[PDB]
RNA sequence: CAUCGGUUCUGGCGGGGGGAUAAAGGCCCAGGGAAUGUGGCUCCUCCGGGAGUGUUAUAGCCCUGGGUGUAAUACCCUCGCCGGGACCGAGGACCGCGCUCUGCAAGGAUGCUGGCGUAAUGGUCACCAGCGACCCGUCUUGAAACACGGACCAAGGAGUCAA
C-alpha cells in the first residue's frame, strides 16, 4: 500500500518536473530537449512465412 | 471507316497468364541489362546539376534576391 | 480456474492493488495543477516561431 | 495529403570537443505527424548540410497555428517536383484560410493535374500576397473581382441514398 | 611494407607460450613462410623455438573444424591487440574493485553498451537558429 | 528490467479494433505501420488490446 | 425474466493535464496604414448607374502592442461513471487471495416463473433450396500434360519359409 502511494507520487512528480523544465527553458529563451525514451514495446505484425 | 453499321473483331483486353508471365519477365530482364548498360555507359555525367533557378511569375523574387544579396554581403563582412 | 480482469472486476482490483481504494476516493487522477499566474511567452520565442 | 500541420523542426549536430556549441537548423514542415516532421526534417538537412540522425539530435518541434484561420487569403507556393524528365518549378496561387489548407490543395491539385505523388514535390516557398495586385493566376483574379456575385445553376438536391424512390422528379433550381 | 631493409624490433619482441599472435607474412624472407592460407589469421603459441614459433590455427574443411600447428618464423608473426582491450580491462576491474571494497560504496563494474542520452537545455543566445529552405536561395541564384 | 522482462511471458495481442491503415505492411513514415511510431504505439495498444 | 461471472461490440456523461499555459474570436485601450475607397464633394450620363478625389464621415477592413485572461473551444493524452446488445456457465463439501466485513460481484450460475410431458425436442432416410466441390489408380519429371488400366458384381489374388 505504502509502495504503490509512493509509484503515483513518483509518476506524478515525474510528468510535472517535465512539464516545468520545459516551461522554464521556453521562458528564459532557450529549449529544453527531452531525454530519449528508455523503454519501447515491440509487436511483430507480419507472419512467419518466407 | 464503316465501323458503326459494319464492326470488326473485337479487341480482348482479358490478358493470360502465358503473356503476363513473359511480359513480367522481360521487363525484369530488361531492367537488369539497362543497369548493366548503365555501369558500363561511357557517357559523360555532370557531378553538379543544372538547378532550374527561381521562376518569373513569383511576386517576391526581388526581395528573395535581396535578401540573398544582404546574407552574401554579411557572409562576405563575417568572413 | 478463471482469470478476472482487474479493470473490470474491482476485486481483484483490490486484491491485487490496495491502493485503488484510496486512488479512487481521493481523486488522483484529476489533481488539478498548481496556483499561479502563468508567465508570458517571449516575443523572441513568437518572432523564431513565425519567423520565415 | 492528409489533415496536414506546419510544424518548425529545430535540429543541430551533436556535440564534439571542436564544437561545443554547434549551429541550429530551424525549418518549417508540413505534415501529418510529428515522426513524419522529423523524418522529412533529416531528409531535407541530409540534402544540404554534414548532419544525420545518428550524428544529429532535434532539439525542437514547435506546433505552427494559422495567425488568422477566420480570415480569407491569397497564397502564392512556389515548388519543384520531379517528373520523368527532372525537376521542374511551378509557381501557384490559392485562395484559403491558412497555409496548411493551400498546402492540402495544393498536394490535390499537383496529384489531380500531373500526377505528382507527396515523395516528389518540394515545397520551397509559400507566402501571403498581401495586396490583390500581386495575384498573378485568372482562376485567382477573377475571385478579387470587385462586387463577385454569382449564382448556381443546376444544383442537384441532396436526396437520401438509401430512399430509393420518389413520387415527385426533382427541380435543379434551389 | 616497404621494400629493403626489414626493422630490427620484430626479432626484439618475445613470444612465449599462450600469446595471441597474427601471421602477416613478409615476402622478403622465404624461410619459415607458411601456406596461401594462413596469412592473416590469429592463433595461439604453443611452441616457441629459436627462430621460429607454433601457433594453433582452425581451418575449416566442409563442415567442422580442424586443429592446425603451423611452425612461422618470427618474421611472420606479430602480436596481436586482440586481448590487450581484455588484459588492460581486467587489470583495471581489479584495482578499481579493490579500491571500491576498501571504500565501500558499490559499483557498476561492467561495460556497458551506449545508452539513450538524458535530457539537457540548449541556449539560443549567440547560437541564433537559422532557416532553410529544401534548395538553397544562393544555389538558385 | 531483465528479469521483470524475462519473466513476462510475451504478450498475446488480439487484432486492432478498427484494423491497420490500408496498406500495413509498409512502414509508418511512408503511410504504414511498421516501424518506429514512438509515442504513437499507444493507440495501435489500445487496438489490440 | 431477475441478479451474477468470463469475453466482446457500441452509445452517452462528469473531471484532470499539455501546446504560443492552443491559435482564434467578442468587448475595451493606444498607435499606424491601405483599397476590391464608406459617407461627402466634383464630372458624365440611357440619369439606372459609372468615373475621379481621399483614410471614417451618414460603412468598414488590415497591421502592432496592452487588459478582461490562468477566457472558451478544437486537437492530443488521461482519471472515472452510467446505459444497450451478443456468445459462453468449464469445476463440483471446506481450504486460498481479499473486500465495502451480520455479509459479499472474493480459487468458473444461480434464483423465480410458464407451457408441454409427446414425436413437442432430438435422430435416420428421400427430395427441394443457398454455398462449396474436375475421375480414380499408375507413370513422368522438379512437376503438369500426354500415355496406360478401369462395363459391372461375387470369390481367389502378391515381402513368405529355411540357412
Amino acid at each position: 500500500f505504502k509502495r504503490a502511494e509512493k509509484y503515483v507520487k513518483e509518476y506524478r512528480e515525474q510528468e510535472r518536473e517535465k512539464i516545468r523544465l520545459a516551461r522554464i527553458a521556453k521562458q528564459q529563451g532557450s529549449f529544453h530537449i527531452p531525454a530519449e525514451a528508455k523503454l519501447v514495446f515491440v509487436i511483430r505484425i507480419k507472419g512467419i512465412n518466407k | 471507316a464503316g465501323t458503326i453499321n459494319k464492326p470488326k473483331k473485337p479487341t480482348s483486353k482479358r490478358k493470360t497468364t502465358r503473356l503476363r508471365a513473359k511480359i513480367s519477365k522481360r521487363a525484369a530482364e530488361k531492367k537488369r541489362k539497362e543497369r548493366k548498360l548503365a555501369r558500363k555507359n561511357p557517357e559523360w555525367r555532370s557531378k553538379l546539376k543544372k538547378d532550374p533557378g527561381i521562376p518569373n511569375l513569383f511576386p517576391y523574387k526581388e526581395r528573395l534576391l535581396q535578401q540573398i544579396e544582404e546574407e552574401r554581403i554579411r557572409r562576405k563582412e563575417e568572413l | 480456474v478463471q482469470k478476472k480482469n482487474p479493470l473490470r472486476n474491482k476485486q481483484i482490483m483490490l486484491r491485487l492493488n490496495p491502493y485503488a481504494s484510496t486512488f479512487a476516493k481521493e481523486k488522483l487522477g484529476e489533481v488539478k495543477a498548481e496556483e499561479g499566474k502563468p508567465p508570458k511567452v517571449p516575443a523572441s520565442f513568437k518572432e523564431l516561431l513565425h519567423e520565415a | 495529403m492528409g489533415r496536414l500541420q506546419e510544424y518548425q523542426v529545430i535540429g543541430r549536430h551533436l556535440p564534439t570537443e571542436a564544437n561545443p556549441n554547434p549551429a541550429l537548423y530551424r525549418m518549417r514542415i508540413f505534415a501529418p505527424n510529428e515522426v513524419v516532421a522529423k523524418s522529412r526534417f533529416w531528409y531535407f538537412l541530409r540534402g544540404l548540410k554534414k548532419v544525420k540522425k545518428a550524428t544529429g539530435e532535434i532539439v525542437s518541434v514547435n506546433v505552427i497555428s494559422e495567425k488568422h484561420p477566420l480570415k480569407v487569403k491569397n497564397f502564392g507556393i512556389w515548388l519543384r517536383y520531379d517528373s520523368r524528365s527532372g525537376t521542374h518549378n511551378m509557381y501557384k496561387e490559392y485562395r484559403e484560410t491558412s497555409r496548411v489548407a493551400a498546402v492540402e490543395a495544393m498536394y490535390a491539385d499537383m496529384a489531380a493535374r500531373h500526377r505528382a505523388r507527396f515523395r516528389s514535390i518540394h515545397i520551397l516557398k509559400v507566402v501571403e500576397l498581401e495586396k490583390t495586385e500581386d495575384v498573378k493566376r485568372p482562376y485567382i483574379k477573377q475571385l478579387v473581382a470587385k462586387n463577385l456575385s454569382f449564382p448556381l445553376p443546376h444544383r442537384v438536391p441532396k436526396i437520401s441514398t438509401k430512399k430509393i424512390f420518389s413520387a415527385k422528379r426533382p427541380s435543379t433550381f434551389s | 611494407r616497404k621494400h629493403g631493409q626489414i626493422p630490427l624490433s620484430t626479432y626484439l619482441r618475445t613470444y612465449r607460450v599462450g600469446d595471441i599472435v597474427d601471421i602477416k607474412v613478409n615476402g622478403a624472407v622465404q624461410k619459415g613462410m607458411p601456406h596461401k592460407f594462413y596469412h592473416g589469421k590469429t592463433g595461439v603459441v604453443y611452441n616457441v623455438t629459436k627462430s621460429a614459433v607454433g601457433v594453433i590455427v582452425y581451418k575449416r574443411v566442409k563442415h567442422r573444424y580442424i586443429e592446425k600447428r603451423i611452425n612461422v618464423r618470427i618474421e611472420h608473426v606479430k602480436p596481436s591487440r586482440s586481448r590487450e582491450d581484455f588484459l588492460r580491462r581486467v587489470k583495471e576491474n581489479a584495482e578499481l574493485k579493490k579500491k571500491a571494497k576498501a571504500e565501500g560504496v558499490p559499483v557498476q563494474l561492467k561495460r556497458q553498451p551506449a545508452m539513450p542520452r538524458e535530457a539537457h537545455t540548449v541556449s539560443i543566445a549567440d547560437n541564433k537558429p537559422v532557416t532553410l529552405a529544401p534548395v538553397a536561395y544562393e544555389t538558385t541564384i | 528490467f531483465k528479469q521483470a522482462a524475462n519473466f513476462l511471458w510475451p504478450f498475446k495481442l488480439s487484432n486492432p479494433n478498427g484494423g491497420f491503415r490500408p496498406r500495413k505492411f509498409k512502414h509508418f513514415i511512408e503511410g504504414g505501420d511498421l516501424g518506429n511510431r514512438e509515442e504513437h504505439i499507444n493507440a495501435l495498444i489500445r487496438a489490440m488490446n
